[PDB]
C-alpha cells in the first residue's frame, strides 16, 4: 500500500555526471562511452559556433578527483559534444529519447558534477518541466530507465520568469519555443494531463480511495467536450487503450472513470482528498502506476 | 490485518 | 527555483542491497562491509508469525540455511547473530562497494530517501518522514521487507529506517539498523494499530518560509501570536505542538525572510482557519509537513 512520487533509482546516472568548466562558466556534463555533452552556453547574441575557437585544453573535465583529456569537440543543436581520451567505465546501456507531453521522467539534479538530489518530473503541455533547480543545475539530465535500459530524454538549460524550467533532449533540440540566449521568453499557457490525472484516480482506487466512483458512463466525444473547457489536454482512443490494463484491474473501465473525471472537474472535490492531495494529480503516467503499484524492480 | 513484507 | 519532494541519489545504496533467503520466505538485505542486514522475520515459517520465537528459531538454523544472492553471485554465509529486531548474516566478501556510512536513530517529523526494493534490486527512490506516531506513510509491497531509508549529507549515508511490515491503515513500521523498531511496534502479525496521527508543525512552518524563499507571500497577514496561543490552536487542529526548540531551529529561514517566527505561526493560524480558498502555495493545495527546516535551506537559495 501506499502510493508517493517515486523516481527511478539513478545509480547508472551517477557514475555519468562530470563537471565541465570553460573559462569562469561551471556546469554539469553526462560522460557517456568517450564523450560528454553538456549545454552549449558553457562555452559562453551569443555566436557559439564563432565562440568554439577555443583549444581541446580549454575545456576542463572533471570526474570526481581525475582530470579529463579532451581530445576533440563538436557541437550538435543546444549541446556541446566533448570528444575525451578514456571511456567512462561506468556507462550503463542507455540510449538518447525524446519524449513527449505527458510523459514523465526522473531528474537527477546535480551542482559541479556532483549528485545532489532526485525527484520526478512530467514534461508539461507547454513543453516547460516544473523543477527545482539553482544556478549551477544546468546539464543535469532527465532519464527514464526502460527494463534494463537508461533512456535519456532531458538536458536542463535555463529557468524561466515564472520559475519553471526549459532545456533540451539529449541532441540538443529544446522542448517547447525556447533559445538558449538571454531575450524574453515566457512559459506558454498550460493544460493539465488527462491522461495522467486518470492514471492517478487509477492508483486511487488500488489503494482503497474511492469516493469519487459513481453510477455515470460517457463517451470519449462527451467527456473531451467538457474537458477542453476546462483546459484539460484532450483525450484520444490512444489514451482509453493505454489505460487498458488499470481499467480491467479495477473495474472502472476509463470512460467509467473518465465520468469520475468529468464530475470532480465540475463539481470540485467537496473537500475531500484523493490519495493525500486536494488538487487532482497530473504528473503519473499509466506507466508510473503499474511499475509502482506492481513493484517493478531495475537491474 | 498487520503484515510482515517479506515475500513468500 | 522551484521546490520539489527530493530525494537522495540512490546509487550508494543501490550498490549495498542484497537479496536474502530462508526456507521459503524471501527479503531484502544491506551489504556492508562483511555483514548482512536484514529484518529477523526472514527466519520465521507462514505458519508461526503470530508468536514467532526468534531465538529457538535462529539456534535451529545453519549458515548454509541462508541464500544471500549479490546479482547472479551467491555470497557464502558465515556466521549469524540477532540484534533486536535485525538479523546479521556475517559473509566471507566485504562488499567492494560499500560507502562511507553510519546507522542513525532519528526523531519523529524527520525526513528520509527510500530505496523500495524487491528480490534485491530497486524499483524507485522516494521521499518519506517519520510521522509523530512513528509510522512512515511509504509505498510498500510484498518482499518490500529490508528496504532501508536514509540520507546522503556530505560523503556520508546514514542509514535511519529498515523496512519490516504495513499496519492495517495502509502505513507502515520498521526498524533503525540495530533493529529497534520506531513506535510501540513489534515483529509480529498480532493485532497492532497506529496511534492517532499529527500534523508536523515545524515542517510547515519551514515550507511555508520555502513559499516566501520562492516568492509567495499572499498566505502572510500583519499579524503575530504568542508561543503559547499558537498552540493552544494548533492542536485543535491536530497539529503537533510547537517548542522553543523548533522556535530555535527556524532562525535561520526566519533572518533569510525577515519574517519572525511567530509571525510565521500567526499566517498558519489563518491558514487553518480559512484554507487557501483556491489558491495553491509552492504547487500544494494543503499545508505539506514533510519538508524539514534542514531540507528547504537544503533545497532553495
Ligand atoms: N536555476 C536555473 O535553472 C539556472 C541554471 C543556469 N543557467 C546554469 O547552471
Amino acid at each position: 500500500s501506499g502510493f508517493r512520487k517515486m523516481a527511478f533509482p539513478s545509480g547508472k546516472v551517477e557514475g555519468c555526471m562530470v563537471q565541465v568548466t570553460c573559462g569562469t562558466t561551471t556546469l554539469n556534463g553526462l560522460w557517456l562511452d568517450d564523450v560528454v555533452y553538456c549545454p552549449r552556453a558553457v562555452i559562453c547574441p551569443n555566436y557559439e559556433d564563432l565562440l568554439i575557437r577555443k583549444s581541446n585544453h580549454n575545456f576542463l573535465v572533471q570526474a570526481g578527483n581525475v582530470q579529463l583529456r579532451v581530445i576533440g569537440h563538436s557541437m550538435q543543436n543546444c549541446v556541446l559534444k566533448l570528444k575525451v581520451d578514456t571511456a567512462n567505465p561506468k556507462t550503463p546501456k542507455y540510449k538518447f529519447v525524446r519524449i513527449q507531453p505527458g510523459q514523465t521522467f526522473s531528474v537527477l539534479a546535480c551542482y559541479n558534477g556532483s549528485p545532489s538530489g532526485v525527484y520526478q518530473c512530467a514534461m508539461r503541455p507547454n513543453f516547460t518541466i516544473k523543477g527545482s533547480f539553482l544556478n549551477g543545475s544546468a546539464g543535469s539530465v532527465g532519464f527514464n530507465i526502460d527494463y534494463d535500459c537508461v533512456s535519456f530524454c532531458y538536458m536542463h538549460h535555463m529557468e524561466l520568469p515564472t520559475g519553471v524550467h526549459a532545456g533540451t533532449d539529449l541532441e540538443g533540440n529544446f522542448y517547447g519555443p525556447f533559445v538558449d540566449r538571454q531575450t524574453a521568453q515566457a512559459a506558454g499557457t498550460d493544460t493539465t494531463i488527462t491522461v495522467n490525472v486518470l492514471a492517478w484516480l487509477y492508483a486511487a482506487v488500488i489503494n482503497g480511495d474511492r469516493w469519487f466512483l459513481n453510477r455515470f458512463t460517457t463517451t470519449l466525444n462527451d467527456f473531451n467536450l467538457v474537458a477542453m473547457k476546462y483546459n484539460y489536454e484532450p483525450l484520444t482512443q490512444d489514451h482509453v487503450d493505454i489505460l487498458g490494463p488499470l481499467s480491467a484491474q479495477t473495474g472502472i473501465a476509463v470512460l467509467d472513470m473518465c465520468a469520475s473525471l468529468k464530475e470532480l472537474l465540475q463539481n470540485g472535490m467537496n473537500g475531500r482528498t484523493i490519495l493525500g492531495s486536494a488538487l487532482l494529480e497530473d504528473e503519473f503516467t499509466p506507466f508510473d502506476v503499474v511499475r509502482q503499484c506492481s513493484g517493478v524492480t531495475f537491474q | 490485518g498487520v503484515t510482515f513484507q517479506s515475500a513468500v
